[PDB]
């Protein structure tokens, strides 16, 4: 797969859909 | 492990001035006329002796990965040793580790070198640069572009503080025209409003390769982002299918010891073509790498998790279970989890990592293990066991098979009684809750087969796990094994001498290694010393309030500390900044004067009162107006102040009535509220925060003069208050936030249900029907908090305090038998975990001081957290 | 005085940490555990009653067999009920069994409590699991049977109130009171009752007569001894099994037999030692070499090194260096073709003997491979290699320091700047030429020292101490503008070095010399007597840009008053009137008056001494400054007086009482240990008199100071220089503070008002702070203090030369930062911002060589 990387990187943004932090 | 919260540590928590050392440094070899300077505590910063630099401009960012690391910096400072550009970078290797690793934010990952080339001086170093490293690698850090092969990367952005002889300009601002632009610090990259780039600039930004568009994804939604990559929700387009989408980021996602999240993806993989024949095990769709970011995607099974099915059907009422019918199902779970244990041992794969998060519960009882990514193939070694959920850690290094078991064993004892939290702390915890578990399942009304079944079925987990010798320096706590029964006074007379010992024990850990405060404490007020909160000396006044019911205590050392706390409490009295009954300046005069210290109390009351009044901003109980009010008229009605004082605290008490009754929505929430958590100073609904405290100092402004206006206002916060409330199946009003009902002392039921039996006498008949439907909302048998504020004990002070009956037998005799299992022991001592056990604390939400005032209110009557008459 | 080691600055007893394994043995149920003070754990089972007194039970091992030793004492242990503590990581192991720590504890390893009735049954249970280890001897201890199972009388626990409260150190005494002493050789004291079975228990060819010993160590010692079968001149060795541990795993019985190989090899060569006897008396190792005549370079140096104007004539100073740094080259390029090294080469092995003629010595550390590159782990202060070097470069590492130290002696600073002896190759050639000696020799030493810079190879450096780098160029002071460069280059230098001190630290405010670390208070080590001389020094130079310190003054003072009560202790250099002066010259005057007459009669009586460093006369000396200024009222001043009228008499009364009369017979630079000077002791008396004198006018004050006079100068002697010196052990003392400055200073202070009959010491005094070198930069007892009182109370008012000698020869003490200039102290492994030895006391040499006064004492 050649000349995509502009799709990756784009990807990176989407948007979650609808405590104890530390990971896990 | 898994710091930040606050931190680690054994026992207690601590503030974040814990990281301190053992890790190799990067020392990179500073020549004559330069200078280094460790500024904070993450980067040395080089600077040439005598050259301007310029503010903003553009960085340079190079990257690195961990297994050639030092060769850039003896790569990148022989380049920037000759000529003159100044550089910084990190110092230790575990803040290398933490940059790169999975807790940190997208926007700060992979930095590990910038430079700060001049305006005019940036082609040679760049020309240099990329013919320099030309064989290393690293992640590709967001918010910044590439350069063609090499990990240098470039930013505009701030250089440096401002110049004495240049504006004013902050360090979140830029200069570009006659204004000021603040960034931001997103993941993509984006030229920050409009600056001119140099000429050379304009071929490298503006450029396009192929355009050959071949993605074989639908991306829907994404459930959660990581630094490695995200979890996505996705479709093939080959027909059909939904897919699980898995994503990874090349170089980053790296932990503790040598090993990236490629390696964890592959051995997902692997463990998933293993297990290629079963319906109760994911199948992989897809494998491949597109870029360079190895794309994973496998099926998506179906169910909820059992952590949820555990509140879905345990029995937390006398009623919300019928027709039995439940610890049938828990053997048969027990049975296909030993089924499934045993069937993937056999195939010489193991899990590793067995928690509540990936047992999938689908219809008619069946569980799918997912969640496949720290899979071992080999069983002939001892290692520890590094990433796990909170409380099913194993201990003290053993086989790759027994992690499996200890984790089962969990599993299945959370299942039986769902109290596994504090499993980190203490070793062998579960003997409790199986011991315990049986009393309450004796005591709802079971048939004796299921206990013995289900009985059996934990020794044979039982017997499948090796006993290990507990050397950790968490010896000291271990969990019970006589549990006895109260049937005399002196029994509660043993119980009390013995938690006041666990207290005294508690205390020496604490202030051995510690010198900033005097007591433990929960990390939501690690840093509050003020008001009946986390603090100190409600700690000492519970101690004091305990201790007085109890005949010739020991009497170790308790004058002295009570001086340097009643010494310190008043020294740094006006440093504070905060006002109110449970944060502020007014609540320690109150507590000053509960110990004694008649003239103390009135002479910092008489001084900073009005001065206390003037800069409230809020009106509520906890923080705002209302206890301050409640405080000066607890003063008037015991009488130890100037008529003056008290006539201008009656006309200001008779505002706040005015303003109220005009309009109440102004300083509350009516409404039903979306947030859900835990935190103080974000619950609007309950006694602390909202109406019923309001409701309060109403009732006792009734008490003590008797204007009617007070018992309107009362009626009408009555009446504002309930209208947040709601019913459930079985006919009990509940407080509601979000998805969740809070049936507790300080946000939610039991509070109303105080309230309006402590002025049963003044309310009438149209507003007392509703306490046969609060007393059957806490009537429940099961609660995880054992705290006074959203615990069992407040639920258990409130429940049966006022009552006109004496009878006090019975309550001290139920609380005590029933709060048993929340404990652990020191020496003949007596210390209980806080909220989120993992801990031990002495504060009065949840710990040694909320158990006392529990204790103390219920044998009482007068519940000695409010104050009244 | 506690010391520590870390780079740059000193700390005390903290900034240690503790990283090491932990021994950490488990622990059942119906138990405990409870760490008392960071070096023991105590586990003992609950619900027992346990004795006081009585016998306990140590247990003691060696390293590579502790953790099974302990492991297979806590399996007996667990069985029954007997508490038992042992230590806790491996550091306190390597402290507690080591070389310079105290004879009376070592290897206490797991020390047991058992109790009455069942001892013989836990000492006949412990002796079948043991007996297969070993380990050291252990004094004042008894061995049982063959094991490392020990037996001592003495307490378990603290007083119970139930019983009597008779403290730790008495053991069940009531009459009288026992304190046990913890000694070699080791005696069962008074009383005490074996009771039935240790009274069994308890109850030739030496080649060598012992005369006395030179030094006891925890390996056992060097002895002066002699031979039976003749007369002869033996240096004997001693050592005891498995004990003289380093941070390494080497004992002394493995660095006996390297001695002895490395002494063996060389058997031929007559500078090397011979070995007379090499054996094994039980299991201490024994060995005797020969006594080597000769003396140490360290007294050589000093006693021919050209230290006044005239001391060596007929020049021949480098001619005799020359033929030394010959012979040690190649003596050393000669045994290195035999494969052995000696890895210690500091001053104290270099004897001259006859006619300069080296014999190299305390072959301890000899090495017979040469390609690992190690790191140099033990060595003395300064000459010690940096960062992984071959075996065979650590002896011309010291060579090199060896011949830099022979051209000018100042190398102990070294260990904290890299390099640091080029400043002395630069400065060494400048001062000969001064002295005029021939070119010839200068230039031939220095190819020797060239060859050596040769043979030495460069080393990068990389470690935290890579801020501080040294000079490279000298620029000769010729206009005030180097001077205005001077002063601003040393403020930045003391506003960097604040800036690393404050970081890291936050108990104090500067770094301190660790004489005064603990003092907090004064002008001496204080924290508020700096920030005086920044302001001071920052005054005479024009626009200077201030940094902080307006926040900072007035934090500093705030911080000082808050604290000023909250403490016990009164003087004027480590006292509580000091602050008070200096709070009244920093600049807020009201507030130091209020404090002044609120407290003045309250200290007045407490104090017992009466020197001006901690006593009355730094009290009186005060008062009567205060009255010159008249804030004082009428009624305050006369109570000021009429304590001072009272003052002068009770000294002309007895004036033996109130100082020391005499020479001293300490050799220490310590404060408390010094008895005559301006600052500590007599001379400061006849400073006050002067004082009093100017103005009331009374003729009974004067008398007192030609009492004074005369009583301090019986303790100086004549010098085949003729010049007067201080004398304390057999060291002669020029400097300000215990020396012949302060009395030329005092003399020149009051030249008008004395007579001619003791006027006549200033060509006599003069003559003895014209010292070429002194080691110290300091103001009290260094080279600023000589250079102040020379020339400061001149009738002349030309100070340019006061200026350009001070500055010109104080080059060769400073280490550079980065456009600063930051001065190590006296034992100069630090860096220091004190009045003592540091950046103030040059601030105030500078002003007082400026300003005609010396302003640290109160003046009319
Ligand atoms: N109901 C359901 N949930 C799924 C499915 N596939 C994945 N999940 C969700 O993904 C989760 C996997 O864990 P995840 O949310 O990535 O955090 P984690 O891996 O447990 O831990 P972390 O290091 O990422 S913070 C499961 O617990 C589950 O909630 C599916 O097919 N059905
Ligand atoms: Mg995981």
């Amino acid at each position: 797969f050649q000349g995509m990387a502009e799709e990756v990187l784009n990807l990176q943004l989407v948007s979650v859909q609808v405590x104890x932090x530390x990971x896990x | 492990m898994d710091y930040n919260f606050n931190l680690e540590h054994p026992f207690f928590f601590t503030n974040n001035d814990y990281s301190t050392d053992t890790s190799i440094k990067y020392q990179a070899s500073l020549p004559f006329n330069w200078h280094e300077v460790m500024n904070n505590d993450e980067w040395v910063y080089q600077y040439p002796i005598g050259k301007f630099v310029e503010r903003q401009g553009w960085k340079i960012h190079i990257s690195s990965e961990y297994n050639s690391s030092h060769e850039l910096l003896q790569d990148v400072a022989k380049i920037c040793h000759e000529m003159r550009i100044p550089f910084k970078h990190l110092s230790t290797e575990d803040k290398f580790i933490m940059r790169n690793g999975k807790l940190v934010s997208r926007g700060f990952s992979g930095k590990f070198i910038t430079c700060y080339p001049n305006q005019n001086e940036l082609e040679s170093v760049l020309q240099r640069l990329e013919s320099a490293l030309k064989q290393y690698n690293g992640p590709y850090i967001l918010s910044d572009k590439r350069w063609d092969e090499a990990p240098i990367y470039l930013r505009y952005g701030v250089f440096r503080p401002s110049r004495d002889d240049e504006k004013k300009v902050a360090i979140d601002e830029l200069i570009v025209g006659d204004e000021v632009v603040k960034d931001e610090r997103l993941p993509v990259f984006k030229i920050p409003k409009g600056i001119v780039p140099p000429d050379f600039l304009n071929k490298w930004l503006d450029k396009k390769d192929k355009k050959q568009g071949d993605f074989p994804f639908i991306i829907d939604n994404a459930i959660r982002f990581s630094n490695s990559g995200g979890i996505y929700n996705a479709r093939l387009k080959e027909d059909g299918k939904k897919i699980i989408l898995k994503e990874a980021r090349p170089y980053t996602g790296l932990g503790f010891d040598g090993t990236y999240s490629s390696e964890k993806l592959a051995s997902e993989c692997k463990a998933l073509k293993i297990l290629n024949e079963w319906s109760e095990a994911p199948k992989i769709y897809w494998h491949g790498k597109i870029w360079e970011h190895t794309f994973l995607g496998i099926e998506h099974m179906k169910g909820v998790p059992l952590n949820r099915w555990v509140t879905n059907n345990f029995p937390l009422y006398e009623v919300v279970d019928k027709t039995k019918d439940y610890l049938l199902r828990v053997s048969k779970i027990v049975e296909k989890l030993i089924d499934l244990t045993n069937k993937f041992h056999s195939e010489n794969v193991y899990h590793q990592d067995l928690h509540l998060g990936n047992i999938l519960v689908k219809d008619e009882d069946e569980i799918s293990i997912i969640d496949w990514e720290q899979a071992v193939f080999s069983n002939d070694e001892k290692v520890v066991h590094k990433v796990a959920a909170p409380g099913f850690r194993a201990w003290r290094e053993t086989l790759p098979s027994e992690i499996d078991w200890y984790g089962i064993r969990q599993i299945a004892h959370y299942l039986y009684m769902p109290l596994v939290t504090t499993s980190d702390l203490t070793y062998n915890y579960v003997s409790q809750t199986r011991i315990e578990g049986k009393k309450l399942f004796e005591s709802l009304g079971y048939t004796r087969e299921h206990i013995d079944y289900v009985e059996s079925l934990l020794s044979y987990l039982d017997s499948k796990c090796p006993q290990i010798e507990n050397i950790s320096r968490k010896k000291v706590l271990k969990p019970m094994h006589e549990i006895r029964t109260i049937e005399s006074e002196q029994d509660i007379q043993d119980f009390i001498i013995k938690l006041l010992r666990g207290f005294t024990l508690t205390y020496g850990q604490w202030r051995k290694e510690f010198q900033s405060r005097f007591f433990p404490v929960h990390y939501y007020g690690l840093n509050f010393n003020q008001g009946i909160a986390f603090s100190d000396l409600a700690i000492l006044w519970s101690y004091q309030q305990l201790a007085k019911k109890v005949k010739n205590f020991k009497f170790d050392d308790y004058y002295e500390i009570r001086t340097q706390v009643i010494n310190e409490a008043v020294n740094n009295f006006k440093k504070s900044s905060l006002s109110g009954l449970f944060d502020g300046k007014i609540g320690t005069i109150w507590l000053i004067y509960e110990f004694g210290e008649i003239d103390r109390a009135v002479e910092l009351f008489t001084t900073h009162f009005i001065e206390i009044f003037e800069n409230s901003q809020n009106k509520n109980l906890y923080s705002g107006q209302a206890g301050i009010l409640l405080v000066g008229l607890y003063f008037l009605s015991k009488g130890e102040i100037d008529n003056k004082l008290g006539e201008e605290i009656l006309i200001r008490l008779r505002e706040y009535t005015l303003n109220y009754i005009e309009n109440p929505e102004t300083f509350c929430k009516v409404g039903a509220s979306d947030v859900q958590s835990n935190d103080p100073y974000e619950n609007f609904g309950g006694l602390l925060y909202g109406h019923a405290g309001v409701a309060w100092l109403f009732g006792e402004a009734y008490k003590l003069t008797g204007e009617s206006i007070y018992k309107n206002g009362l009626e009408l916060a009555v009446d504002k208050e309930l209208v947040a409330y709601k019913v459930d199946s079985n006919n009990s009003l509940q407080y509601s936030q979000g998805h969740r009902l809070l049936p507790y002392l300080a946000t939610g039921s039991a509070g109303l249900l105080l309230l309006i039996n402590r002025n049963k006498e003044i309310l009438s008949s149209k507003y007392l029907k509703y306490l046969t439907s609060l007393e059957r909302a806490t009537d429940v048998v099961f609660c995880v908090l054992p705290g006074l504020f959203n615990g069992f004990c407040g639920l258990e002070v409130a429940n049966n305090i006022y009552s006109d009956i004496d009878d006090n037998f019975s309550g001290q005799k139920k609380l005590i038998e029933q709060l048993y299992r929340y404990l652990c022991v020191i020496e003949e001592g007596f210390v209980i975990a806080g909220d989120n056990g993992l801990k031990i604390t002495t504060d009065i939400a949840s710990g040694f001081a909320g158990v006392a005032i529990g204790l103390v209110s219920i044998m009482d009557n007068k519940l000695t957290i409010l104050p009244q008459i």
